[PDB]
């Protein structure tokens, strides 16, 4: 009846206890099956699966043709990027080379949709939401990554796996990266670290990425967002990331995404 | 007060009351950037507190606290209508024997500074905040000190609120707020039975919970995914629960909570006879609000540059260097003695309607004639406080 974070025999995805059982549900796009704990791949857009550059990496570019930050595609017609990002410049566009050189995808952003919260002042819910005036075409032309449920996330993806820190040099690089609780990482970063924020340990420099950077975990063979890169202290030059805790914003995703 | 004056004064009860929840929603929002766990603080408790400080500040110091307390549309014939407001709803709090609650303010302030009687008195007389001059230079005695008065004022429950204080200190702000209620249909403490409470998904802890059997007002938000539940006090107050659905994120609700959501709930109630599983617990919760309310706006009184000239002519150099609320709430089964409601008979299709709080919850706590918000709070561990 409990869901058991200990084992690996229950749901293969998300759980839900009570009564004397747990319903397991999955992530996007994913039948459960006929045990009803492990998750197969239904929709042509089943999020997070990976093969052998990254199927839910895109660039932002501006009109000049000057690529300035990073994003992640999280469904069918939207990407996921930070609020400076989406408010640099006024007509941005949407990029990915994956399975393409010198002749990348390109897609318009119809709408931009900050974060309702966001301040700039003190850099919280720095998030925006990018639609794309055209779906990408899965899993060819792309794939989104997984979007975890919190409990998920906070308890079995970021405290026990070991994570990927990937996305766009700042002037694809994937670092390994792992977990510092927010009371160390607040001292080493001289700043208070909020509930919707948290640190990884990186064996770089911070500014190695672009804005608009990610960070995701595998589990069960399916990649989950768990950090989005935004704003770094003491210039981004720490070994130690400030990440936005994206388990933190499942129901926004879906108050804006559902239109 | 003349006939258009008291107009105002009672015409503006309503507005100021919409405006205070929606600076309580504010504030919890701020609150929950630094904090996840249980949570309980006061918006009327803070607004009538910092709407004291008004008294002595003039320009911006001034205007961003009307600002941040979101009362700048208030416009009153003259100043002073506006602690009038206050005064009247907090004596009506008061004068309800009925409601359980216990609430009062000081403004401690550093010895150089010469208090004006006009705030001393005014401060005191609308507001109920008592100045009370203190030599922080002399830290230790100086806590001692400002802890007996709570210590008197709340007869023993917060016998230690200060544990430590710059000798640096020009001018500490406190609010303190306890209340118990009791139920206008109670619980049976015959039925309060040990059950599971879910901390999350992996995580399960064993609580005191609560039995409730008769007609109770609630209702379904489609869109968010949330139960909301009217638990009336004795008194005139009454308590909402907003129980998010199951596998939804309570913390997640925060960024959409606005007057209007409530008011939408309100009126969209529906009284039914139903079974209510509903925890025991206590919360006590102490923020340091200062630099919350920096980060609504209120910034100018908490800096080097403030004016509280008026509050005192006495220089270097007069600003807030402390704002603290603590807020103490407890539920148990206790209520008046209501005959107990029928509910609907059990049949092979269908048994009546159930609400069972076993899972962190939000709590609104309000005034019924006004709407004021006395207490905004949040359950995610009965078990502590
Ligand atoms: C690349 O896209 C083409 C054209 O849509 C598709 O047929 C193919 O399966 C894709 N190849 C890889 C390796 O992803
Ligand atoms: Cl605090």
């Amino acid at each position: 009846n409990e869901c058991h974070p200990e084992r690996t025999d229950g749901c293969q995805h998300f759980c839900l206890p009570g009564q004397e059982s747990y319903t397991c549900s999955c992530a996007q796009g994913y039948r459960l099956g006929e045990d009803h704990k492990q998750c197969v791949p239904h929709d042509q857009c089943a999020c997070g699966v990976l093969t052998s550059d990254l199927p839910w990496q895109v660039k932002l570019t501006n009109s000049e043709g000057k690529d300035f930050c990073g994003g992640v595609i999280i469904r069918e017609n939207f990407v996921l990027t930070t609020a400076k990002c989406s408010l640099l410049h006024r007509n941005i566009t949407v990029k990915t080379y994956f399975n393409r050189s010198q002749d990348p995808l390109m897609i318009k952003i119809t709408h931009v949709h900050v974060h309702m919260r966001y301040d700039a002042d003190a850099g919280e819910n720095d998030l925006s939401l990018l639609e794309l005036e055209w779906p990408i075409q899965c899993p060819g032309a792309g794939l989104p990554v997984c979007t975890p449920e919190k409990d998920f996330a906070e308890h079995l993806l970021i405290p026990r796996t070991r994570g990927l820190l990937s996305g766009w040099a700042r002037n694809l690089t994937t670092r390994p990266v792992t977990l510092v609780e927010g009371e160390e990482c607040g001292q080493v970063l001289n700043v208070t670290v909020t509930t919707r924020t948290y640190c990884e340990r990186s064996s770089v420099a911070a500014m190695h990425w672009m804005d608009g950077s990610v960070v995701t975990r595998e589990h069960r063979g399916s990649w989950f967002l768990t950090g989005v890169l935004g704003s770094q202290p003491v210039g981004g030059q720490a070994h130690m990331v400030l990440v936005t805790k994206v388990s933190r914003y499942s129901l926004w995703f879906k108050q804006i995404m559902n239109a | 007060a003349s006939e258009e004056e008291k107009a105002w004064l009672m015409a503006s009860r309503q507005q100021l009351a919409k405006e205070t929840s929606n600076f309580g929603f504010s504030l919890l929002r701020k609150i929950s950037m630094r904090h996840d766990g249980n949570m309980v603080f006061s918006p009327f408790g803070m607004s009538l507190a910092m709407t004291g400080l008004m008294l002595g500040a003039t320009g911006p110091t001034e205007t961003q606290i009307k600002r941040g307390l979101h009362l700048q549309a208030l416009k009153p014939t003259k100043p002073g209508l506006l602690p009038s407001l206050f005064k009247g709803l907090r004596e009506t709090l008061s004068r309800n024997l009925e409601l359980g609650l216990t609430q009062g303010s000081f403004a401690f302030i550093h010895k150089d500074f010469d208090v004006k009687e006009t705030f001393f008195n005014l401060s005191k007389r609308y507001f109920d905040t008592e100045c009370v001059p203190m030599n922080f230079r002399n830290a230790s005695q100086a806590k001692r000190l400002m802890n007996h008065y709570i210590n008197k004022e709340t007869r023993g429950k917060i016998p230690k609120l200060f544990d430590e204080i710059n000798p640096e200190t020009k001018l500490i702000l406190v609010d303190y707020i306890l209340f118990k209620g009791k139920w206008l249909t109670p619980f049976d403490p015959v039925f309060t039975e040990v059950d599971t409470f879910h901390l999350d998904k992996y995580k399960t802890i064993k609580v005191p919970m609560m039995y409730g059997a008769g007609k109770f007002a609630s209702t379904f938000d489609k869109n968010f995914r949330c139960h909301v539940l009217k638990l009336p006090y004795q008194g005139n107050a009454t308590m909402l629960v907003v129980l998010m659905e199951k596998m939804g994120d309570h913390l997640a609700l925060e960024d959409y909570l606005t007057t209007d959501l409530v008011e939408t709930w309100l009126r969209n109630m529906k009284t039914r006879n139903m079974e209510v599983f509903f925890p025991k617990f206590k919360l006590d919760q102490k923020y340091e609000m200062h630099e919350l309310l920096r980060q609504m706006g209120i910034r100018r009184i908490f800096s080097p540059f403030a004016d509280l000239s008026e509050l005192s002519a006495t220089g270097r150099n007069l600003q807030v260097s402390r704002v603290l609320q603590r807020t103490v709430i407890e539920v148990d089964e206790r209520g008046t003695e209501a005959v107990a409601g029928i509910l609907s008979e059990i049949t092979a299709y269908s048994m009546p309607p159930v609400i069972k709080v076993d899972r962190p919850f939000h709590f609104m706590i309000y005034e019924e004639t006004s709407g004021m918000l006395l207490f905004l709070g949040r359950v995610v561990n009965p078990t502590l406080l």
